[PDB]
């Protein structure tokens, strides 16, 4: 709404954030936890763990 | 994943597809048996997202290109040696036989194929 | 369990063996092969005392003798005027040739049926 060229599309943030983002499911659904899975999350190897 | 290689890399997936989809089970080593070195991945279950392999490549390339390098330098050397070059020379004519009102290696469909339509328009593809 | 349907037909043969009347030997029954590994049946009252001692005293060469040998064949290939008898070996021995013949089933000897000759033909390919 600040900008009318479309709504933000990332997301970057520290790791407590991302361990969080990583171990929840983003889907419209009953509630879920567990386990980081589908993000990698180790910035060893990346710093792009997935899309939410 | 560069654009570049786009339709290439459906034709992986569609091949992957079908390994998976096999019962190439109870493998006490990976069936491989020559040309490319593997490498142990994370294997989510047998999921690689492309951000993994990103560095998996990194991690495949590093240890070893050296090696690689120095062997092709050292045969480009021998290449310029006498009688070297000479043996490789001759290997080449033999290997690479081409004449005057000759042919190429070309396609030869002397058994069963589908059909001699198709002969015909493998061996045009063929040139 | 990978291979456990393999370990069906194995544990059968093992016992046909069991069960069969190949005894009051002394001899072993070793021709050309394998590492001996023995121990007692005795309800297995210590067949693990003897495994662990032979896994680790196997350890101790660590199979160097394998090892070495197969390096050492390696290398000793990776020779000049080395490689040519290898190579010619193979070459006469495994011989191929403009739309030639390749090692072949040859069913020759009576045979229980055509039929069979012609699965094992195929099963050959």
């Amino acid at each position: 709404r600040q900008t009318g060229r479309g709504e933000g599309n990332f997301i970057i943030a520290s790791r407590n954030v991302v361990n969080v983002l990583a171990s929840v499911d983003t889907g419209i659904s009953y509630a879920a936890q567990g386990l980081a899975t589908g993000f990698s999350t180790d910035t060893t190897k990346s710093v792009f763990a997935g899309v939410l | 994943v560069l654009s570049l290689f786009a339709p290439w890399a459906k034709m992986d997936e569609r091949n992957f597809k079908d390994q998976e989809k096999e019962d190439l089970v109870s493998i006490t080593a990976p069936k491989l048996d020559d040309g490319a070195r593997e490498f142990e991945v994370s294997s989510n279950e047998a999921a690689s997202p492309y951000n993994a392999a990103f560095q998996t490549i990194f991690g495949s390339y590093e240890p070893g290109m050296k090696t690689t390098r120095e062997l092709i330098d050292t045969y480009r050397n021998l290449m310029n040696n006498y009688e070297v070059d000479n043996a490789v020379s001759e290997i080449v004519s033999d290997a690479i036989v081409y004449e005057d009102d000759t042919e190429v290696v070309a396609l030869n469909l002397d058994k069963s194929k589908f059909s001699p339509k198709i002969k015909n328009m493998m061996l045009d593809e063929f040139s």
